[PDB]
């Protein structure tokens, strides 16, 4: 009994402390993405069409974030219980049920519950990069520009602080609530604004899939991390 | 009177008759040769009505006594015809003489093009006769017809489009 | 008597004018055709309608000219 | 001018109306039939499917 | 300042007194003190005096960016 | 009774000659896509209709 | 005498600015169908407005220029 | 004797000028049709006034032309 | 004695002259006002203030033609 | 006498349409084929259209030239 | 005399050519305010300058043509 | 007499056309090879079909002119 | 003789050629005043050097024309 | 001695026509340089070529004016 | 007699076409500054070379009009 | 002397005096009627001065002008007006000779303008009463009515932006 | 007759322009001379709640 | 002619102006400044007010 | 025949044929002077030949012979023309439409021609003036119309090319 | 012709013949200076590569 | 006309040293940065063998 509990106490607080290295590992790329968001923001706020305006809905998929792995707190079961809740209030036909998975652990909730699952991804690394999620991106973007869904929504848990991991949820719908720039800049155009617009749609979509993952991530990692020291000092003290 | 006139006149009418008989000869679900051109020809109609019923028949004779006026070239009336569409056209509902207007000189512009295609072919004619260009006066009838075909569709058009209008 | 020459000028005019004309709806349309492929049969279609519709003036200023070289 | 417009439109007229009764009421008619044939054909495969799907429940 | 920008991160952040550039529209050749302009890459190898594979093109008379995915050189 | 009519005829019968003998494949085949998409639909509307007969006899023996 | 040739000089010049303002109007009217195809009834109404004002001034002065010639 | 020719050719540059000019005037307003549908009745309201001063010159000299005709 | 086509050539030159600016100057202000919908009653001010400056040299033309047809 | 004048002036008026309404169909196919190289053959045919259609008045002109050169 | 009509054609091309060229003036003008709303003042200047240079030869041009006549 | 009038405004009407036609073209391939530096040839190829096609006309109108002078 | 005549209608000519020149002139640079305000020395002087080279030519004919006229 | 004012009326003419394809031609070659630096060899090239072939017109055309002028 | 008045007309052709041709020169040139201030020099050389280059045929047509007022 | 000439521009100053009095009969913090239309010309000729000590300069010419105008519905003293403006924007502060020139060719201009309205209207009136087109004259007059409002209009802000240029 | 007549038309034109001029320009003349109220009693009740509320400040603080 | 019209017209232009545009100006610019001083006293109380509270 | 016309062919043959000797008298590894010179308008037919090998050779005598022809014309039309109907035989051999190249090809002969003659009728212009009484107007004079001269000789080898090409 | 065909030949013959040939031993030698030296440096390469093993 | 022919030979001459005394210098200019490249490109390679020359001999040397 001594022994199990005190390898149990050990092994956690070693897997506890790697949690805390990605953790701050992943920070980096957090702080370090910015400049690329800033610049598109500032670019489209100064240019600004089909995905410009709402229409007469009929579907909606459903964005969500999970994680491969579980041996979590809240992470992986807050969105999934906030989103069915919202879905079973607004989405009553199954039609408009539509659902996108991006975690296992969502993927085998959704598989139980019996769920339409249009599109999927999993086994993902801990740090990923662009080309591991912009084949889903542009899969997902060209769904919205042909039209089977028409309203776009994502949820996830944003990372405030490491012991407070807050549930929210964005829109990627069709584009309306757009911050304008103090400084507006009127540029000119080579091939024409029509074109312009068309082709920089889809790359802002693509880019606003950014950031709430890589926020997820990092909120999981928190809850991972606080989690297991929450364990192990349970651990500890029964022994 | 001008019996000329209205020798050509009564040729054109009994044209388009056996014309129309030799199409509506048989009726059934399968529309093949003349059938089929009949059913090409009516479906064309009945589109350019949609885009621009009860005067599609009146739209397919007229095409057709245009098209058979024109084919009669190759070996007063216009303004008449003229003159009646735009009394149908009122009657089925400075404007109205400006409407007048453009519909004389639409008239009046397809009977121009039939004329100076008549009258080039002629002059043609008669001077390979005198001194035979048998190549350019086929291209001459062949684009002459073109032209008239052409007209007669776009007079359907502007017609079908005065007559939404009114 | 100079009635000829009155027929001439009045189908010289007539003449220019509709080349202009043509050339610039033909020119529209080939713009526009060149844009987009998908639109092909009903730019063709004005095509015809609008170059119709520019030419008909013309043809009654040329009969008019014939109609003033007889007289 | 002349005198024959008035000549022109009565046969015009007259070719209109005898053109239609002759040939124009029954083209549309044949038309309007195999039309309204099909439509019947598809609402009757359209009731054949619905007295199986009766059938197998 | 010709910096380029990568959604990873920043690639080279160089300097400059002449930029050429092959765009959808076409070749574009880029001076100090340019009209502010838009206009898209299409999978073309931008040269300074790079890829990109896919990104926007800015101008301003300060300074230009190129942001795009994808770019190494 | 000039020669210039027999001309004319005879222009206009070359014209049509060659009009025939460089156009009767245009025509012929637009002609014969537009009764073969008429076919289509007719033997679409056919088979669909014996398709639900089949399916009507095959759930009635199947409950029977 | 001279009403011919002033007839024709009056036709010829009303020909020529009918079929430049025509061609003018109808130019961009390609462009925005294959710009927007969805306008297309709409951009008819405005086709036939204003074709006829552009062309009023050809038949007042082709219908003057006839006076003149009858003198 | 000359005065004929000089009424006639009159109203000839007028119709010319006058065509030549509202040309310009609608192929704009259907540009801004195009780009924009709901601006239709505004655009159309200054479209009207506009071709007003277009011709108004042309009003002029036809008058005048008829008072050289007269002389 | 031939002053008559002198004023008739000076009429019509000056009417043709105003029928284009005209034109362009409608063409172009409803342009930008299609461009923006706003700052439209500074557009039209600013277009009468044009039409106003571009008819000037035609009535002085026309003035001198009844001059020179009254000598 | 005056026949002469006349037919060369309408060969001349024929030969400037013509010549406009090619340069800008010619001109505007150019604009396309180096805007997308893959329509290139439907261009050309197009444009093959257009000059046939803009270089039809022309032809009846030089035709009427030399039928009054006759007479 | 032959000097009113010298005098009428020299007056109608300085108008014609002033019109167009101060046409073209205030429509590039109501482009400019069109595109930046603030700069109303410099380009008011800019218009009321490029028109009394396009100007200039036309007053020169009055002036001879009254000039000639009186002679 | 008249003749050589008659050829030389021919001849000068045929020149307008034929210039502003190549002209024309000429400029507006620059502009597409100066957006596109390569794809030369082709281009560089419809440079002789667009000007022969331009100046197929004013070559007869010169032999006209010619044959007319002869007389 | 029509010295006067002549004189007339060379000044004429040089006036229309001109005043089109500066007009399209002016035009481009007000529109770059607009675009870009930080050059407008720079504009200005080359506009000035633009109008001054384009009225050379019509200043000779107005020359040649005194002397022909006195001729 | 109307050949003088015929080769006169010719040359003036062809001189018009290859001043408005050079004026057309250089300027879009300057935008065309303008755009892109790099492309200067291969744009003036293209521009001394197209240059040529506009004023190998206008050569024919004095040729024929002095022959006209001698005959 | 009428050589005075042929070359008067000469020249005013040749100035009318050469100041068409320098101005659209000095618009496209200063509107390619106004693109891109780094190339005032070479713009400028462009545009010195070009209008030479344009205005070199109306020179040799005022030579000839000077030859044939002589004659 | 001229006597009719110096009668209508008594006529005009008597009309312009009445006006300002009935204007400024009486003054308080709430315009009204007529109050409220001369603050707004006020407040209107303000705006103009200030996108292009002279204001009330200013307002005297325009109103001046726009009675001179409006009594014509029912060159001399142009040419002495544009002189006098001339000289008091010279005195507030080639090539001269054109700067000159141009002065007396806006007020030529707004002549001219003037003259052709009246002559129009004369002649059309003449036609009518010798052998009634009361809609026609009545357009006739708005139209010339209107085009003399913009050309008052044009002439102030040309003399404004004269005086601020000098 | 020429002066009768043309006295006539202007007088009838007025009469026309009336009912179609009337509308318009006393709508501007009442928006503005509105607009100018606005501003003048907007001003004069910013006034007078300034100095109540100074007033009202004042008594709380004693 | 031109000298009289112009001396007339100077002389009307100088009766109109010190008869009533002297007035109207008097009175545009006591309306003006009567605005002013009502701005200036709302401000003056607002900050003798903020000051008093403050 | 045309005595003067031949003795001035002659001419230009002869000075084609010492300017050649001269460029070509000493062989080496780096052109320099003359032979600078060569080595750069070689390079430059070249490239316009690459852009538009066995035809240099001909395309390069006859870019020679016409700098001739237009350099001693600052101190012929039939010349001209037989040049030009030899070379568009040339290009057909070498491999209405045919009648209107040739026409084309005759009418761009015609055009050297008149710009030749242009220069010489204002040089001679220039020489009465003289006469009957402009140093700096006579140099420009010559500069341009020896300057238009090298650029017409350019376009007409470029189209020249451009029909062997096509052909 | 007969004339302008002899000088045609002569100047496509003979003295241009001659010219090319000549030019030849200048071009010809620029470019085997280069030929020479990315031979001489591959030969190297093979030397250092030997030097190596 | 023989003197005016000297006249105008002599004119041209002038004309011709005149266009010389101002461009002399950018037609040499522009041979000298001809040769200046050709140069460029020859020593280039020049230089390249002998860098390969010297490093196989240093090389040699190293292995030895």
């Amino acid at each position: 009994r001594i022994n199990a509990t005190k390898k149990t106490s050990q092994i956690t607080k070693a897997m506890e402390m790697v949690s805390t290295s990605k953790l701050n590992r992943a920070e980096q790329n957090a702080k370090s993405f910015v400049p690329y968001m800033e610049k598109i923001q500032e670019v489209v706020a100064n240019v600004a069409h089909p995905m410009l305006v709402s229409r007469p809905v009929k579907k909606t998929g459903y964005l969500v974030i999970t994680s491969d792995r579980g041996l979590a707190g809240a992470y992986n079961s807050n969105v999934l219980r906030l989103v069915y809740q919202t879905i079973q209030k607004r989405h009553a036909s199954p039609d408009e049920y539509a659902i996108i998975v991006i975690g296992r652990v969502g993927l085998s909730f959704f598989r139980k519950r019996n769920m339409p699952v249009i599109l999927d991804i999993t086994r993902l690394p801990d740090q990923p990069s662009f080309a591991d999620i912009k084949e889903i991106a542009r899969k997902t973007v060209g769904l919205f520009a042909d039209g089977t869904f028409d309203e776009l929504y994502m949820y996830y848990n944003h990372y405030v602080s490491a012991i407070q991991q807050e549930v929210t949820e964005r829109k990627l719908l069709p584009l309306t609530d757009l911050a304008e720039n103090k400084q507006r800049t009127v540029y000119e155009f080579e091939p024409s604004q029509e074109e312009i617009l068309d082709v920089l749609l889809p790359q802002y979509a693509e880019s606003l899939i950014y950031g709430a993952l890589l926020d997820a991530k990092a909120s999981e990692h928190a809850a991972r991390m606080t989690a297991m020291k929450n364990a192990t000092d349970n651990a500890n003290e029964l022994i | 009177f001008n019996l000329s006139d209205m020798l050509m006149i009564t040729i054109t009418c009994l044209i388009v008759f056996i014309i129309a008989v030799a199409a509506t000869r048989s009726l059934q679900l399968r529309p093949t040769g003349m059938q089929n051109f009949m059913e090409w020809v009516f479906d064309f109609v009945r589109g350019i009505i949609n885009s621009t019923g009860r005067f599609l028949t009146l739209g397919v004779t007229l095409i057709m006594y245009v098209f058979v006026a024109n084919m009669l070239g190759l070996p007063t009336v216009t303004l008449t015809l003229a003159v009646m569409v735009v009394a149908l056209t009122h009657y089925y509902g400075l404007k109205i003489i400006e409407e007048f207007a453009n519909t004389l000189t639409l008239g009046l512009r397809l009977f121009g093009n039939i004329y100076a295609g008549e009258i080039l072919l002629g002059l043609l004619a008669s001077l390979g006769t005198h001194y035979g260009a048998a190549i350019p006066m086929m291209v001459w009838q062949a684009f002459s017809i073109f032209v008239g075909t052409i007209q007669a569709f776009i007079f359907t058009m502007l017609t079908m489009v005065y007559m939404a209008h009114k | 008597s100079l009635g000829v020459l009155a027929a001439a000028i009045a189908v010289g005019l007539g003449a220019l004018g509709a080349g202009i004309g043509n050339g610039l709806i033909v020119s529209r349309t080939i713009e526009g055709i060149a844009r987009q492929p998908e639109l092909r049969p009903v730019l063709q279609t004005t095509m015809f309608i609008g170059v119709a519709l520019v030419e008909a003036l013309p043809i009654i200023g040329v009969v008019f000219s014939f109609i003033y070289l007889g007289r | 001018s002349g005198g024959t417009i008035i000549y022109q439109l009565l046969m015009f007229i007259i070719l209109l109306a005898l053109l239609r009764k002759f040939a124009w009421q029954p083209l549309m008619n044949i038309m309007k039939q195999r039309e309204e044939h099909i439509a019947n054909e598809i609402d009757q495969a359209e009731k054949r499917r619905q007295e199986a799907e009766k059938l197998l429940e | 300042h010709v910096s380029v920008v990568t959604p990873d991160g920043p690639v080279y952040e160089d300097d400059v007194e002449m930029v050429s550039v092959k765009a959808k529209s076409g070749e574009l050749g880029i001076l100090p003190g340019h009209i502010p302009l838009v206009a898209p890459l299409e999978i073309s190898a931008a040269r300074l005096k790079i890829a990109v594979s896919g990104g926007f093109l800015e101008v301003r008379p300060d300074k230009v960016t190129i942001l795009a995915q994808a770019a190494e050189r």
